[PDB]
RNA sequence: AGUAGUAACAAGAGCAUUCUGCU
């Protein structure tokens, strides 16, 4: 029983009239638009907002299942959750106690690929920690707005290659027309459904792992100095209005 | 001894501590109650500037409307609106000649870019007055329901998925005199309160089918929702700015993204720009105009602002610039780019929430719409609300005002600066053959105005020159608010040159405070604003470290996450000094933790938890980033692992409005999200890429589903019984589809 | 004809054929052969599907009437194109097949081949050849049929039985006699964008014309085919010369000054008393509440014996000054006696009406007030206008002045590393340690504390009337916490739906200022004399009494968002002072923080003697610029921001004639209109005009 | 009364560009 769980919340769901029609009537290009569709009051300041619901007893709302992983009195007498007035749905409030007693007294578990979905950032840091600081000279700056290169990517693939790379990679069946014309694209796609063969993790996070390492981007941005791609994260610390800051990244 | 800020100019120059007159931390001017007067304000003073116009009445909506252009020339330095055809097109051929190729080359990237957007576009940008609700819902609502009430109606080329079919049919649709719109209504009951024992009427809001007319669609389709400008600076009394319905939406994405691809070219606009770019063009602009081919040259530069920038340029100049530009250009492409000024030549302006009317005696207030104000006798108003309306009257058509002359604030940016930059263009040496030439720099309505001569009354004639030629095209240099001094230190839309030395100060520095997601959303955002106005909105480096601070402190305050050595004792605190207590290394553990803050000028770029990883605590780190908490919402493949940390979790919403029955209006949303949440369950890439389509969705989902079953048989886990039974409701599935 | 399709193919066909068109954009009147071929086809690709079926054990069996068997070829023509790509690549994916170039028609999985079909009118050869040109290289099984009777395939072999293509071909043979009958055969055998507008917008588009013009085609054909003959020049000489710029010459010694109002004089109008605050203070609390507010208050009000009798000092004269004689009785008397964190009060007369509760008219529906004959409009009126009085100056010389507490803790920040970091922790450290015991810092506290606690109360107490103390809590010069309470605010009732709702509350607030000898800054409020305080000096020690003044004020959520937000006044002159040191290095080329914050010299013009201009150092320059940030924060509105933005002008056009770079203006006096039309009734900007008028002044007698 | 300022709030549609602890 696999494909007919889904097929049956189908069938539950085209036996309802309202959900029938807009089934039937919205085509694919279509529902692009109805997942943007907001019907409700809006908050205006979520700022503040955010501010006096964090004075309240119970400002967040997770799922039911923290019914049974967390208890519901901490060790100095905070309740963590409660449930609602007459609303059995899988949705309760939570107490922010709750959230500091899982991270300090929760389950234990393995974490190798968070430094491996998050490699971008890492090698920022490892790049930033051994980076050799030179001094500052003061003078007046004239900075371009040049289209340089924030995310690097890949060598010999572009854009619009890597991006079907990696759809070729963990949706391969939900591409199209797209076909694929390198040598090493090929390659490394047999790398990269290697690497990815025991993931317990949802698709578009290694998704967005193979587009932070494959995709380049490039942004248009001031810059007075070098122009490479391990100088374009450091723009807020290399350079400013009647400075230049003389730094060269680690590695 | 008295002690005097300004005095500090004394010994500085203005511009070196200019930050000091922009008096922005206190709140800024917001108003009250209606913008039906602001809105009335505008529609008499574009009325007025353009009195000597000729009046006339369109021949589908019935309005009065009026037409300054080629009118009679100004006597006076009043703001005129009376805008001269020949001055505008000699202006648009001038800037043609200066730029060869210019006008082809943008009309050739607006054609290739007409052909290849969807009607997705039009789900960006701000809020779009929803014609169906009479209210300004977002983009998407708004697209949603024109599309809905063009499918109920026998419109149906939008179903194409691309921009010109859905404008295609928002032109076809003026034509069916019995338009059927699902509109709001609402019922009302008056049940007592059981917190006060007082009676209040609750209101139940649910939906209702409605029929226009050919002339009330053609009203709500030229009709532009204005409303005040709230939290603006700089500004004594309110203004109103409107906003457009979703039948003008993608004309004007065409009309602008052709002036944008016009305006990213010329080196006398600022705009698109930045700040360091708009930097590099006073630079430019400062270098271009500082060539002294003789030895006594005079430059002298006048910072401008303009004058009822918005009231005094109208659509049919816009037209004939628009189809001056498109010269050459095949005529499909001509009349679509035409389409956007000829409906705000012919709009209306909807006149707000009405006014709110007292009665002393029975001590009540009623808010009286703005469609029951021509049928109130008129000594229950003030005497501005009196000759407000009384000159407002012949106007109305059916609830709103005729606002055929005039733009509206923020509708056509890009084009007007074209029509700025093609002024400006105008004074060159080797074109006016005179003693005299200029360059500048225009923005929306904000101009800096170089003019070179060799004497200062060469200098007053192209002051002169440039006055008039300005005045030809309905624009109107504000002598108030302008004033000129030699080259070197100007202003330009708050950016301040003084020497070769600019202070950017037209942003307003930010709050530096908790946005309101969760924490470690607040903890990147935080980090990123910081370094954003690092780079981009010029923030000092010690001001940068204070920030930083002041972030920390705002964001240990919010989400109650002081130190674990801390003595204060918030809520959280004995959690988080049990966390500390038994921790080994405390510097690991997250600022939402009680740890200390890692954040400095340097690693802003850097997130919190990838700042902190080498110096967490194994097990503290395993809680942290556990991928079964129960905070962050899991998918189900069983779920998948969850990267995200216990931080990221979700506020209790509150989208409750007072004594609202809002329940058969919120239940469309929620099955949109019902249907987007089973295609993404049969269709596993939709939230990463858009599916592209122009099928069904349930057609679609038949389709996965029934070569997934017949995969599945033919190449393991899924039995002929499993197969027989997904294909046997697939078959039940399309039965219903069908006798439904 | 589409009837001649509509007459004899399968409805199904036919929806299949309106889908394969409709995908293809186009109306079935232009093309109907069109429709002709894809129903041909694609009825010759059903027939090729229909009934060929795979048992369990897997041999092709040919049933007629499922249940324990499937389908031999899965159909791929006929669906949408995203569909059918998506049932290729899944096929694909499972037989490690090459995708095709193009669509193929059905797929075998008996076989494993995709199939490609096509039905010409012409002869089969030259089309299959070209078809197999078309797909060379790529694994498909072609099968070409036509009108002329024939059939050929892949290396001439047939997937099919030999009834089966028998059925197909005796159709084909009915269709080829159906279309030789109603003539119809040889029509189909030999077989830019577009935005026109419709009639309605073609009315509309004429009457969006200049008025010479009656269409929108003529006008059209005007603008493409124009040519200039000097239009713009013979326009310059038709209009008038009453239309010009006059440059005016500026001269700042010749100009006037601002023209402040006249009337009464500016009452005071901040939420918290300023300079006239007194604090009760407890050093190193530890009283068993330690943090909760009303425990602090309840110990910080323990410190103070000496009440008396309360009696009514000064009346506010619009108001019933026994209600908040009233209101302070019920106060203290509620303070003695409460039990846990938070405090509201009994909602009697005297705490309604200082609240006003019950003043709202009840907001009504039009429709049910049609008939209601006496229902004028709200009144809009301009501010009244107001003197400036000498006690803001006064307010904003002693909040430039330092203290002996430090009101400003700031957080960690991380170790640093470069440079610049040490460049920016000396600058930022120089302006903290200049700043930080500054009364300016104390009134960011108050208003941080003050609209912090307001806006919990009256988000988590909105029906009930509140207590809030008025609560700071600073350091000493040796390291020791104290905490001080300034009075307490009853909150009103909070239901506030927009940003500009009124949340209405009473301000009690402890002083020592006698307000009789400037009743003029006091008119809102009524101030009481609740007792005596031994006020101690080196010589002098004497008894002065304790007064307390309650006025009804009101506040909104916009107003209380940006007052909890005052620490970036400590921002924004931090911004300033660093862009000035981001100056003096933009020349010097060097770190001009030193020379900046080491010569603490006398070379910073601050000040207005009667013996002239007063300067003071760097520092109090810092702390004045900090108070300025804070009076813009306390007394903001919209007079303040708009003779900000009007007397910009004018400083730098001071600013332009001070660099000889010969400034000139268009018109002079419309810009001092403007610039008096902002300064009405803000005490807050009337003490900047008249900034303004001495500043002009000085840079007067600097020249002569 | 008060906030406020071209029109509103001072509860009974928000018509958008059980809690409150800041060294």
């Amino acid at each position: 029983g696999s494909g007919m769980e889904r097929i049956k919340e189908l069938m539950e769901m085209v036996k309802n009239s309202r959900m029938r029609e807009i089934l039937t009537t919205t085509s694919v290009d279509h529902m692009a638009v109805i997942k943007k569709y907001t019907s409700g009051r809006q908050e205006k300041n979520p700022a503040l907002r955010m501010k006096w619901m964090m004075a309240m007893k119970y400002p967040i709302s997770a799922s039911s299942r923290i019914r049974e992983m967390i208890p519901e009195k901490d060790e100095d007498g905070n309740t963590l959750w409660t449930n609602t007035k007459d609303a059995g749905s899988n949705r309760v409030l939570v107490s922010p106690n709750a959230v500091t007693w899982w991270n300090r007294a929760g389950p234990v578990s393995d974490v190798v690929h968070y430094p491996r979905v998050y490699k971008m950032y890492f090698d920022r840091l490892e790049r930033l920690t051994h980076g050799t600081f030179g001094p500052v000279k003061f003078y007046n700056q004239v900075k371009v707005r040049k289209r340089v290169d924030i995310n690097p990517g890949h060598k010999d693939l572009t854009s619009r290659e890597a991006q079907e790379v990696i759809m070729e990679v963990v949706f391969p069946n939900e591409v199209g027309a797209r076909t694929l014309s390198s040598d090493a694209q090929l390659t490394i796609t047999k790398e990269k459904k290697e690497e990815l063969k025991n993931c317990k993790i949802s698709p578009i996070m290694v998704a967005y792992m193979l587009e932070r390492e494959l995709v380049r981007r490039t942004r248009f941005l001031p810059i007075a100095g070098a122009t490479s791609s391990t100088y374009v994260e450091v723009l807020h610390l290399t350079q400013g209005t009647c400075w230049e800051q003389q730094y060269t990244p680690g590695g | 001894m008295d002690v005097n800020p300004m005095l500090i100019f004394l010994k500085v120059p203005v511009q070196n501590a200019i930050s000091t007159t922009f008096p922005y931390t206190g709140d800024p001017p917001y108003s009250h109650g209606t913008g039906t007067g602001y809105t009335m304000d505008t529609v008499i003073r574009t009325h007025d500037y353009s009195s000597r116009g000729i009046w006339k009445t369109n021949s589908e909506t019935g309005a009065q409307q009026l037409n300054p252009i080629d009118g009679p020339l100004p006597e006076d330095n009043e703001p005129s609106g009376y805008a001269q055809t020949d001055c505008v097109l000699e202006l648009i051929e001038g800037l043609d000649r200066s730029h060869p190729g210019l006008f082809e080359t943008a009309c050739q990237e607006t054609i290739d870019a007409i052909q290849q957007t969807r009607v997705d576009k039009l789900t960006q940008g701000r809020q779009t007055y929803d014609w169906t609700l009479n209210r300004n819902q977002p983009a998407a609502t708004a697209l949603a329901n024109t599309i809905e009430v063009f499918r109920k109606n026998g419109y149906k080329l939008n179903e194409s998925g691309r921009l010109i079919d859905f404008l295609k049919d928002v032109l076809l649709s003026f034509e069916n005199d019995s338009m059927e719109v699902t509109t709001h209504f609402q019922k009302k009951k008056r049940i007592r309160d059981n917190h006060s024992k007082k009676m209040i009427t609750q209101r139940t809001i649910g939906k209702k089918r409605v029929k226009l007319t050919k002339k009330n669609y053609l009203i709500r389709a030229l009709t532009l929702n204005t409303m005040t400008k709230d939290a603006e600076r700089g500004k004594l009394k309110r203004r109103a700015i409107a906003t457009p319905g979703m039948q003008i939406r993608g004309f004007v994405y065409f009309v602008e993204l052709l002036a944008r691809n016009i305006c990213e070219r010329l080196e006398q606009s600022g705009l698109p720009v930045g700040g360091n770019e708009k930097k590099a063009k006073l630079a430019n602009v400062i270098k271009k105009m500082m060539a002294k081919s003789t030895d006594e040259e005079l430059s002298y530069t006048i910072t401008g602002d303009n004058t009822k920038w918005n009231e005094n340029q109208n659509p049919r100049i816009f037209l004939a610039m628009v189809l001056r530009i498109t010269a050459g250009q095949p005529e499909w492409f001509r009349d679509l780019l035409a389409v956007a000024p000829i409906m705000f030549s012919n709009k209306v302006a909807r006149l707000g929430r009405g006014y709110m009317f007292e009665s002393k005696s029975m001590h009540l207030r009623t808010q009286i719409s703005a469609e029951n104000l021509s049928d109130i006798n008129l000594r229950y108003f003030n005497e501005d609300t009196k000759k407000k309306i009384e000159k407002i009257r012949h106007l109305m058509v059916e609830g709103t005002a005729s606002l055929s002359p005039g733009m509206m604030m923020g509708m056509f940016n890009m084009l007007s600066t074209v029509l700025g930059v093609s002024v400006l263009n105008l004074g060159q040496r080797e074109i006016l053959k005179r003693t005299y030439w200029w360059d500048g720099l225009q923005s929306s309505d904000d101009f800096a105005l170089i003019i070179n001569g060799h004497f200062k009354e060469d200098i007053q004639q192209g002051v002169n020159h440039f006055y008039r030629t300005c005045k030809l095209v309905g624009i109107n240099m504000s002598q108030k608010k302008s004033y000129i001094n030699k080259t070197g230190t100007f202003e330009f839309t708050s950016f301040f040159y003084r020497y070769g030395f600019v202070a950017n100060f037209s942003m307003e520095l930010p709050s530096f405070g908790v946005a309101g997601n969760n924490e470690s959303a607040d903890m990147s955002i935080g980090t990123t604003v910081i370094k954003t106005n690092m780079i981009n909105n010029d923030l000092g480096p010690a001001t940068a470290q204070m920030a930083i601070q002041l972030f920390i402190k705002d964001y240990r305050y919010t989400y109650r996450c002081h130190r674990g050595d801390t003595n204060l004792e918030t809520r959280r605190t004995k959690s988080i000094k049990r966390l500390w207590t038994e921790t080994i290394s405390k510097a690991g553990l997250l600022v939402a933790d009680g740890g200390p803050n890692p954040y400095n000028l340097r690693n802003l770029h850097i997130p919190e938890v990838c700042l902190k990883w080498s110096l967490m605590d194994p097990d503290y780190r395993g809680r942290l980033c556990n991928p079964n908490n129960p905070f962050v919402h899991h998918m189900e493949v069983l779920e998948y692992d969850a990267v995200a940390t216990t931080h990221s979790w979700t506020p209790k919403r509150n989208r409750s409005i007072l004594n609202t029955n809002q329940r058969g209006i919120l239940e469309d949303e929620r099955i949109y999200q019902k249907c987007c949440q089973v295609f993404e369950k049969f269709f596993p890439s939709s939230t990463y890429r858009r599916p592209i389509g122009m099928a069904s969705m349930l057609d679609a989902m038949l389709s996965r589903a029934r070569i997934d079953a017949r995969i599945d048989l033919e190449s393991g886990r899924i039995s002929s019984q499993d197969f027989s039974e997904i294909t046997n409701t697939c078959k039940a599935i399309e039965a219903l589809k069908r006798q439904g | 004809m589409e009837n001649f399709v509509r007459t004899n193919f399968n409805p199904m066909i036919l929806e299949r054929a309106e889908k394969t068109m409709k995908e293809y954009g186009e109306n079935p009147q232009n093309e109907g052969n069109k429709f002709a071929a894809i129903s041909t086809h694609m009825e010759v690709c059903f027939m090729y599907s229909d009934f060929h079926f795979i048992d369990l054990e897997g041999n092709t069996i040919v049933k007629e009437n499922n249940a324990m068997l499937k389908h031999r070829f899965e159909i791929i023509e006929g669906q949408e194109r995203n569909i059918a790509w998506t049932i290729v690549n899944s096929i694909c994916n499972m037989t490690e097949n090459s995708k095709p170039r193009f669509l193929p028609d059905l797929y075998d999985y008996k076989t494993n081949k995709f199939i490609e079909i096509g039905v010409t009118r012409r002869k089969v050869e030259d089309y299959y050849y070209e078809a197999a040109s078309k797909l060379k290289g790529e694994n498909v099984y072609i099968h070409i049929f036509s009108f002329d009777g024939e059939e050929m395939a892949t290396d001439d072999e047939y997937i099919l039985d030999e009834e089966s293509r028998a059925r197909i071909k005796t159709r084909l043979f009915v269709l080829r006699q159906e279309l030789a009958t109603a003539g119809l055969w040889d029509s189909f055998r030999q077989s830019e964008e577009e935005f026109s507008y419709p009639p309605t917008f073609q009315r509309l588009a004429n009457q969006s014309l200049p008025p010479s013009f009656k269409d929108y085609h003529q006008f059209k054909a005007y603008v493409s085919s124009f040519k200039a003959n000097g239009n713009i020049e013979a326009k310059l000489g038709a209009m008038s010369e009453k239309v010009n710029a006059q440059i005016e010459s500026f001269d700042p010694r010749t100009i006037r000054e601002l023209e402040l109002p006249e009337g009464k004089f500016c009452t005071q109008r901040s939420k918290f008393l300023l300079m006239d605050a007194m604090k009760l203070s407890v050093l190193n609390p530890a009283h068993e509440g330690e943090g909760i507010p009303m425990k602090d208050a309840k110990a910080c009000l323990d410190t103070f014996w000496g009440w008396k009798k309360a009696t009514i000092i000064k009346k506010h004269e619009k108001g019933v000054n026994t209600n908040y004689l009233m209101i302070w009785e019920q106060l203290l008397e509620s303070i003695k006696e409460m039990e846990g964190k938070f405090l509201n009060l009994k909602k009697t007369n005297h705490l309604k009406w200082g609240l006003g509760e019950g003043q709202a008219p009840e907001k009504m529906d039009f429709e049910d007030c049609k008939e209601v004959p006496d229902l004028f409009q709200y009144k809009s009126e301009p501010p009244e206008k107001r003197k400036l009085a000498s006690w803001i100056q006064s307010e904003f010389n002693k909040a430039s002045e330092l203290t002996n507490s430090n009101w400003i803790e700031f957080d960690e920040l991380g170790n640093d590393v470069a440079p610049i970091e040490h460049i920016a922790s000396r600058r930022r450290n120089f302006f903290t340690a200049e700043v930080s015991q500054c009364r300016a810092s104390e009134y960011i506290m108050k208003a941080v504390y003050i609209n912090t606690a307001l806006l919990n109360s009256s988000c988590t107490a909105m029906e009930e009337y509140q207590v809030i103390p008025i609560i700071t809590k600073c350091r000493d010069t040796s390291g020791q916490r104290r905490t001080n309470l300034y009075g307490f605010i009853i909150k009103g009732r909070s239901h506030l739906r927009n940003d500009t709702d009124v949340v209405n509350f009473i301000s009690l607030e402890f002083s020592l200022t006698d307000p009789r000898n400037e009743i003029h800054k006091w008119e809102k409020y009524c101030v009481l004399e609740i007792g005596d305080m031994e006020i101690r000096t080196s010589i002098s020690t004497i008894m002065k009494p304790v007064y307390l003044y309650v006025r009804t004020n009101g506040t909104s959520k916009i107003k209380m968002k940006w007052g909890m937000e005052m620490r970036r006044c400590l921002l924004q002159s931090l911004q300033q002072v660093e862009s000035m040191i981001e100056a003096e290095s933009a020349v010097k080329e060097k770190d001009m923080t030193e020379p900046f914050f080491r010569n603490r010299e006398n070379d910073w013009p601050i000040g207005e003697s009667p013996q002239g201009i007063e300067k003071g150092t760097i520092g109090k320059v810092c702390r004045v610029l900090l108070a300025k940030s804070v009076f813009n924060s306390i007394y903001a509105s919209a007079q303040l921001e708009g003779f900000s933005a009007e007397s910009r002008k004018l400083l730098l056009l001071i600013q332009a004639f001070r660099d000889n770079l010969d400034p000139g203006t268009f018109d002079l006096k419309g810009l001092y209109e403007a610039i008096e039309e902002c300064i009405i009734n803000d005490p807050w900007v009337l003490l900047n005009a008249s900034w303004f008028n001495s500043f002009l002044k000085a840079v007067q007698l600097s020249m002569g």
